[PDB]
C-alpha cells in the first residue's frame, strides 16, 4: 500500500492513507511482520508536510500514531518525525492534528524524552496547551514531565521559558495533569541539586507558593504516592540551597506542616494534637523537610561520633536565626509539637532516627530563653530516659547529646527534671556498665561510657519528697504487714493529685507490691484476700468495706481514682516498654441436679486472673513484664468485680477502651502491615501472647486485624491486609461451584455446608440459572439464610413472634422471631422427645458451621444474637448469673431479682425465725402466693428436678429454686444444643482463636454497625467525571440525598450502584475502581425529569440525568434501585 | 456581564452574556461577529470542552473568564 | 442504545450501553464474556482507535455501530 502514499493526485494519497491506516490498525506485530517502516515514515512525514489539505495531514499523523502500537520495534524510526511533529505544534493549522501529534509524542516520551528535549520540544508542546482538550493536555504534560527528567544541567534554557507555564499548572484541577506537573519539577530538582544557580531559578516565588497551597487542599488533589515526591522535592532543595530553605521559612512553611500533621489548624494550641493518619513513608518525608529547615549540626565537639553512626559553608540558615530572630521563634514555637507527637506516636526504625535528629537541631540552635518557652509543656525529661535505656545504638547516643546540651543551656531546670525522671540514674548506669560493622559498635560503646562518665562528673557528682512517700507506702503494702485502710489512701493521694515520675513508681518497688498485694494466696498474710480486695475497691472505686455492705445494691459513683491509676500505670508501661518491632525496612453419675436439685456452683472468673506469676502462655522477657501483669489484674478487677459482692451491678468499673495502650496500639499497627512478616508467618511472639492474655491493650480494629492473620494459612491473611490498606499493589485460592434454589433455601444450605467446611477454600453461591453472579449472590446468601434461621416453626429461639414486611418475596413470612434484647436458644427438659431434640441439634450444628464459615471467607451475617449467647461461644458459660438472665428473658428477670431480695432478706434474719419466713411478702405476696413449682416460668413442660412440678417452691427451697431457675434457663436447658454448636464450630476452625475478643464485641465481628454516610466522605471518595464537577447541580443534589437514608436505602443504593448491598472494607475508599458519577446523555426532545439513572456495576458508574429539582432525583433513585 | 474568548490566531473578543444563555446561543454569537459555522466551533474552558446543551452558569463561568475556540474539520 | 463489538474471530458480542458510557467501560463490559484484560484490547471504530477517557456521545458512535477489537500483544 506504499506507493499510493507516493501518488501525485492529492485525493489519491488521501484515499491511500486510510488504506495505510487500517493495514496497521487492525494488524499487530505478529501479523504485520515485514512492514517496511523505513519507507512509510518518510512517506507519512511527506504527507504530513502537505499543510494545505488537513485531511491528508490528519490521517497521516494517525498513521504514525498507530505504527508503534503495531510495531514496538519501529519506534526507533518514528523519532525522525519529531521536528515535523513539533512543526504542527509550533504553528497550528489543524487542531485535530495538533491533538493527534501530542499523543504521537506521549508514546515517544517513554523512550525518547531526550530527543524531544534536544529538539527543543518542551517549549513547543506546552505552547498552545491552553487550547487542547483534556486527553491532549494530559499527553503534553506527560511529555513535559518526561522531558524534565534526563537533562544535563547545561540545558536549562529549554525549561526556562516554560517555567511560568508549569508554575500555573499547579493551579489546575485535572488530577492526571497536576500529577504530571509535579513529576516535572521533582525531576528538575533531582537534576539541579548540584547547582544553586539554576535551583534558585527553578524555585520561583510562585512555585513555592502554589506547591505550598497545593498540599493544604482538602480533598487531596495529589495522590498519597505523589504527596511523597512533592515533599521530597523540598528536601533536595533545602539541603543544597539554604536560601530557598530561608525562603521557605519566609513563606510560612509552619502553617503548612502544622495543617498536614496536626489536623485542622484550629487556632488554639492543641494539647492532644490529633495526627492525620499518614503512612510510614510520608512521615519520613514530612520530617526530612523539618530536618533540613534548621541548621546543620557540627562535626566536632560532642557530635564527633556522628561520623561513625553513619558508617553502616557559612550557612544562611545559621545567619537566618541571627538575621531574623523572630522567624526562628515563629518556626519553632509551633512546629516543635509536631516533632514531639510524630516521634512519640509511630514505631518506625528510620522515622525515629529522623524525628530524633531534628530535635537535636532545634535544641542546639535555640538559645536559652527559647527552650524554656518551647519545652514548657512537653515532658522531654522522662522521654529521654526511655531513649537512654534503649538497646539501640543511635537512640542512646542521641539521648546523650540531648542530655549534654539541655544541661548546658538550662541547668537551672533540667537538674531537677533529670533526677526526678531517671536521667541521672540511667546515664550513671551507662557509665558504670562494662559488658567494619563489628568494629564500630564497641567504639560507640567506648564513646558512650566515657561520655556518660564526663556527664555525671560534670553535673551529677554533687549529690525527693515524693520518692520518700512512695518508697515508704510501698512497704505498707507488704504481704506480712497489716497496713490498715490508709496505706492505700496515701496512694490514692500520691497517684491522683501529686506528680509522680515513671522512675519513682518503677523503682520504689510499687509494681510488684501491688501485684502481690492483690494476688496473694497464702495464710501467712496479715489480711486475707477477701478483705484486701474490698479495701482496694474502697480506695479506687468507693465500694463499701468488708462488713459495711448496705441493704441496697452496691452503688458505683465514679471510677476516677482507678481511672487515674491505670493511666499512670500505663504511662509506666509506655516508658519501660522494649518490645521489638521486626519491620523489613525499605528506606451412674449421680445427677444431683435431677435427683436432688444441686446446681454446680457459680465459677468466679476472677480467680484465674488473680495469680502473681505470669500465665504459662507468656514467654516474652520484658523490662515492663511486671507492669503488664498488674494491668491484667487491674483489668479483671475493673470488669469482673461484681462477683466479690452480692448485689453489685453488671456495670464494670472502667470501659475496656480506656485500657488501650496508645504506644502498644501503635507498635502493633506498624507490625501488622509488613508483608514479609505474614507470608512467612513469623509474627513476633510478644504480639500474639499479649493479644490473647491481655486483649484490653488494643482497640477492636487491631485485635480484629490481628485475628485474621494469626488464625489461618499463608493465604487468607494477606487477603485481609489488602482489604484494609490497598496501597501495596491475592494468592492462589479455590472456589468450588455450588448451585442454590431461592425456595429450597434452608435444605440446600445444610447440604452445601455438609461437605464444604473441610477444605480451606472459599464458598461459591450461585443461584439456579440467574444472570447476577459473583459477590452478589454470596453476600445475599448469608442474608437469606439468616433471614431463614429466625423462623418460628424451627423452634430454636426465644422471644416474641412478629410477622414483618418480607421484602425478599417470601410473602408467607412464616412469623419471624424478633427479640428486643437478642435471640438466645430454647430450653429442653428431660420431658422432650428424642426426635424433637435431634432435629434441633442439626440446626445448631448448622448454625455453628454457618458462623465459622462466615468468618473464614470474611462475610457477614445479620443475626441479632443476645449477649449471653456469645459467652457460651467463648466458653464462659460456667459464670452466668442473674445479670445474664436479664439479657435473655426480660420478664422472668424482674421476678428473679425481686425474689433474691427475699433470699437476701432470708439470710438477714436467719443470722439473728420460722414465723419470719412466712412474713416475707413481696408486694403483699409470699412465696406460695406466686404458687410457683420447680418448672421454668414460661416453659411449663420442663421440670427442674425429678418430679419438681409436684414439689411446691417454698421458703425452704427458694434458695434452691433461684439457683435452679438460673441454672436451667441459662446453663442446663440450653446445654444440649450448644454441645453441638461448639462442636460444629470447631469442625473447621477452633473456638480458642476467638478468645482475642469479648462477649460484647463479637456482635461487631459478624454484623458491623453501617459506615460513613455524610457528604464530606462522599466528596472525597466519589469521582464526578465526563460532564460533572464537585460543584455541579446534580452532584450537589445527589450527595445531599445520600446523607438522608435509613440503613436499608443505603443497602438499596449500593445494590443498584455497586452490585452488593453493603460497603466493602473501609468506607467508600476501597471501591475498585471508585464511584464514578457521569451525566447521562439524551437528545433535544427529551425532558430528563422522566427517566431513570441506569448504571453499569462492573466498573461502578452512575449515569445520572440532571433532574431539575432535588425531590425528583429523590424519587427516581428509589424506583430505579428496587427494579432489579 | 461579559466574557473573553481567544482563538488560534490571537484575537480576543468580548461577548455580552449572563449566567444563562446556552452554548448554541453564544456560539451563534461567534458567527454573528466572526462568521464561523458552528459545525466545527469547539469551545474549550480549562481543558474541558463545552457540549451543546449546558449553559454558562452550569460551567461556572465568572466575569471576563478566558476560554478558547477551536476549528475541527468533520471528525469526532 | 444497543451496540456491537466484533473480535478477530467474528464472535460478534452485543452490549447494552448508554451513549453516556465511557470507553474503558465497554473495554470491561467485554471482560464479562471473554478472559482478555482491559489493557490488551484496542477498540477500533472504522479506522481510528478510541481514547480511554472519552464517552460514546463525544465519539458520535450510535446504535448498531459495528466496531472492532484487536488483542494488544503484551
Amino acid at each position: 500500500l506504499l506507493q499510493g502514499l507516493q501518488a501525485s493526485d492529492e485525493s489519491q494519497q488521501l484515499q491511500a492513507v486510510i488504506e495505510m491506516c487500517q493495514l496497521l490498525v487492525m494488524g499487530n506485530e505478529e501479523t504485520l511482520g515485514g512492514f517496511p517502516v523505513k519507507s512509510v515514515v518518510p512517506a507519512l512525514i511527506t504527507l504530513l508536510q502537505m499543510e494545505h489539505n488537513f485531511d491528508i495531514m490528519n490521517h497521516a499523523c494517525r498513521a504514525l500514531t498507530y505504527m508503534m502500537e503495531a510495531l514496538p520495534r519501529s519506534s526507533a524510526v518514528v523519532v525522525d518525525a519529531i521536528p515535523v511533529f513539533l512543526e504542527k505544534l509550533q504553528v497550528i493549522q489543524c487542531i485535530d492534528v495538533a491533538e493527534q501529534a501530542l499523543t504521537a509524542l506521549e508514546m515517544l516520551s517513554r523512550r525518547h524524552s531526550k530527543a524531544i528535549l534536544q529538539a527543543g520540544g518542551l517549549a513547543d508542546c506546552l505552547l498552545y496547551l491552553e487550547f487542547f482538550s483534556i486527553n491532549a493536555q494530559r499527553n503534553a504534560l506527560a511529555i513535559a514531565a518526561n522531558c524534565c527528567q534526563s537533562i544535563t544541567p547545561d540545558e536549562f534554557h529549554f525549561v526556562a521559558d516554560s517555567l511560568p507555564l508549569l508554575t500555573q499548572r499547579l493551579t489546575h484541577q485535572d488530577k492526571k495533569s497536576v500529577e504530571s506537573t509535579c513529576l516535572c519539577f521533582a525531576r528538575l530538582v533531582d537534576n539541579f541539586q548540584h547547582e544553586e544557580n539554576l535551583l534558585q531559578q527553578v524555585a520561583s516565588k510562585d512555585l513555592l507558593t502554589n506547591v505550598q497551597q497545593l498540599l493544604v487542599v482538602t480533598p487531596p488533589i495529589l495522590s498519597s504516592g505523589m504527596f511523597i515526591m512533592v515533599v521530597r522535592m523540598f528536601s533536595l532543595m533545602c539541603s543544597n540551597c539554604p536560601t530557598l530553605a530561608v525562603q521557605l521559612m519566609k513563606q510560612n512553611i509552619a502553617e503548612t506542616l502544622h495543617f498536614l500533621l496536626c489536623g485542622a489548624s484550629n487556632g488554639s494550641c492543641q494539647e492532644q494534637i490529633d495526627l492525620v493518619p499518614r503512612s510510614p513513608q510520608e512521615l519520613y518525608e514530612l520530617t526530612s523537610l523539618i530536618c533540613e529547615l534548621m541548621p546543620c549540626l557540627p562535626k566536632e565537639g560532642i557530635f564527633a561520633v556522628d561520623t561513625m553512626l553513619k558508617k553502616g559553608k557559612d550557612d544562611a540558615r545559621a545567619q537566618l536565626m541571627k538575621e531574623d530572630p523572630e522567624l526562628a521563634k515563629s518556626f519553632i514555637k509551633t512546629l516543635f509539637g509536631v516533632l514531639y507527637e510524630v516521634y512519640s506516636s509511630s514505631a518506625g526504625p528510620a522515622v525515629r532516627h529522623k524525628c530524633l535528629r531534628a530535635i537535636l537541631r532545634i535544641i542546639y540552635f535555640a538559645d536559652a530563653e527559647l527552650l524554656k518557652d518551647v519545652l514548657k509543656n512537653h515532658a522531654v525529661s522522662s522521654h529521654i530516659a526511655s531513649m537512654l535505656s534503649s538497646q539501640d545504638l543511635k537512640i542512646v547516643v542521641g539521648a546523650l547529646q540531648m542530655a549534654e546540651i539541655l544541661m548546658q543551656k538550662l541547668p537551672d531546670i533540667f537538674s531537677v527534671y533529670f533526677r526526678r525522671e531517671g536521667v541521672m540514674h540511667q546515664v550513671k548506669h551507662l557509665a558504670e556498665s562494662e559488658s567494619t560493622i563489628s568494629n564500630n559498635r564497641e567504639k560507640i560503646k567506648g564513646w558512650i561510657k566515657e561520655q556518660a562518665h564526663k556527664f555525671v562528673e560534670r553535673y551529677f557528682s554533687s549529690e525527693l519528697n515524693v520518692l520518700q512517700r512512695l518508697c515508704a507506702a510501698t512497704e505498707q503494702l507488704n504481704l506480712q504487714v497489716d497496713g490498715g485502710a490508709e496505706c492505700l489512701v496515701e496512694i490514692r493521694s500520691i497517684v491522683s493529685e501529686s506528680d509522680v515520675s515513671s522512675f519513682e513508681i518503677q523503682h520504689s518497688g510499687f509494681v510488684k507490691q501491688l501485684l502481690l498485694y492483690l494476688t496473694s494466696k497464702s495464710e501467712k498474710d496479715a489480711v486475707s484476700r477477701e478483705i484486701r480486695l474490698k479495701r482496694f475497691l474502697h480506695v479506687f472505686f468507693s465500694s463499701p468495706l468488708p462488713g459495711e455492705e448496705p441493704i441496697g445494691r452496691v452503688e458505683p459513683v465514679g471510677n476516677a481514682p482507678l481511672l487515674a491509676l491505670v493511666h499512670k500505670m500505663n504511662n509506666c508501661l509506655s516508658q519501660m516498654e522494649q518490645f521489638p518491632v521486626k519491620v523489613h525496612d525499605f528506606p451412674k453419675k449421680h445427677d444431683e441436679l435431677w435427683h436432688d436439685g444441686v446446681c454446680p456452683s457459680v465459677s468466679n472468673p476472677l480467680e484465674v486472673y488473680l495469680i502473681p506469676t505470669p500465665p504459662e502462655n507468656i514467654t516474652f522477657e520484658d523490662p515492663s513484664l511486671d507492669v503488664i501483669l498488674l494491668l491484667r489484674v487491674l483489668h479483671a478487677i475493673s470488669r469482673y468485680w461484681y462477683y466479690l459482692y452480692d448485689n453489685a451491678m453488671c456495670k464494670e468499673i472502667i470501659p475496656t477502651s480506656e485500657f488501650i495502650n496508645s504506644k502498644l496500639t501503635a507498635k502493633a499497627n506498624r507490625q501488622l502491615q509488613d508483608p514479609l512478616v505474614i507470608m512467612t508467618g513469623n509474627i513476633p511472639t510478644w504480639l500474639t501472647e499479649l493479644g490473647k492474655t491481655c486483649p484490653f491493650f488494643f482497640p477492636f480494629d487491631t485485635r480484629q486485624m490481628l485475628f485474621y492473620v494469626t488464625a489461618f494459612d499463608r493465604d487468607r491473611a494477606m487477603q485481609r491486609l489488602l482489604d484494609t490498606n490497598p496501597e501495596i499493589n491475592a494468592p492462589r485460592l479455590d472456589r468450588k461451584k455450588r448451585t442454590v434454589n431461592r425456595e429450597e433455601l434452608l435444605k440446600q444450605a445444610e447440604s452445601v455446608m455438609q461437605d464444604l467446611g473441610s477444605s480451606r477454600a472459599m464458598l461459591e453461591i450461585q443461584y439456579e440459572n440467574e444472570v447476577g453472579t459473583g459477590l452478589g449472590p454470596t453476600l445475599e446468601f448469608y442474608a437469606l439464610v439468616s433471614q431463614e434461621l429466625q423462623r418460628a416453626d424451627l423452634g430454636l429461639w426465644r422471644g416474641e413472634e412478629v410477622t414483618l414486611s418480607n421484602p425478599k418475596g417470601s410473602q408467607e413470612g412464616t412469623k419471624y422471631i424478633q427479640n428486643l434484647q437478642g435471640l438466645f436458644a430454647l430450653p429442653f427438659g428431660r420431658t422432650a422427645k428424642p426426635a424433637h431434640i435431634a432435629k434441633v441439634k442439626m440446626k445448631f450444628r448448622f448454625l455453628g458451621k454457618l458462623m465459622a464459615k462466615a468468618i473464614m471467607d470474611f462475610r457477614l451475617v445479620d443475626l441479632p444474637l443476645g449477649l449471653p449467647f456469645y459467652k457460651w461461644m467463648l466458653r464462659q458459660e460456667t459464670s452466668l448469673t442473674s445479670h445474664d438472665l436479664f439479657d435473655i428473658d426480660p420478664v422472668v428477670a424482674r421476678s428473679v431479682y425481686h425474689l433474691e431480695d427475699i433470699v437476701r432478706q432470708k439470710k438477714r434474719l436467719e443470722q439473728d425465725l420460722q414465723y419470719a419466713l412466712e412474713t416475707l411478702t413481696m408486694n403483699g405476696c409470699s412465696v406460695e402466693d406466686l404458687g410457683l413449682d420447680f418448672t421454668l416460668p414460661g416453659f411449663p413442660n420442663i421440670e427442674l428436678k425429678k418430679g419438681g412440678k409436684d414439689i411446691p417452691v417454698t421458703i425452704h427451697n427458694l434458695e434452691e429454686y433461684l439457683r435452679l431457675v438460673i441454672f436451667w434457663a441459662l446453663n442446663e436447658g440450653v446445654s444440649r444444643q450448644f454441645d453441638s454448636f461448639r462442636d460444629g464450630f470447631e469442625s473447621v476452625f477452633p473456638l480458642s482463636h476467638l478468645q482475642y475478643f469479648y462477649p460484647e464485641e463479637l456482635d461487631q465481628l459478624l454484623c458491623g454497625s453501617a459506615d460513613t454516610w455524610d457528604a464530606k466522605t462522599l466528596m472525597e471518595c466519589c469521582r464526578p467525571d465526563h460532564g460533572y464537577t464537585h460543584d455541579s447541580r446534580a452532584v450537589k443534589f445527589l450527595f445531599e440525598i445520600l446523607s438522608s437514608f435509613d440503613n436499608e436505602q443505603q443497602r438499596l443504593f449500593l445494590q443498584f450502584v455497586t452490585g452488593s448491598p453493603r460497603l466493602p472494607v473501609g468506607g467508600f475508599r476501597s471501591l475498585n475502581p471508585p464511584l464514578t458519577i457521569v451525566r447521562k446523555t439524551f437528545e433535544s426532545t427529551e425532558n430528563p425529569d422522566d427517566f431513570l439513572p441506569s448504571v453499569m456495576t462492573c466498573v461502578n458508574y452512575l449515569k445520572l440525568p440532571d433532574y431539575s429539582s432535588i425531590e425528583i432525583m429523590r424519587e427516581k433513585l428509589l424506583i430505579a434501585a428496587r427494579e432489579g | 456581564m461579559q466574557i473573553f474568548v481567544k482563538t488560534l490566531t490571537g484575537k480576543t473578543i468580548t461577548l455580552e452574556v449572563e449566567p444563562s444563555d446556552t452554548i448554541e446561543n453564544v456560539k451563534a454569537k461567534i458567527q454573528d461577529k466572526e462568521g464561523i459555522p458552528p459545525d466545527q466551533q469547539r469551545l474549550i474552558f480549562a481543558g474541558k470542552q463545552l457540549e451543546d446543551g449546558r449553559t454558562l452558569s452550569d460551567y461556572n463561568i465568572q466575569k471576563e473568564s478566558t476560554l478558547h475556540l477551536v476549528l475541527r474539520l468533520r471528525g469526532g
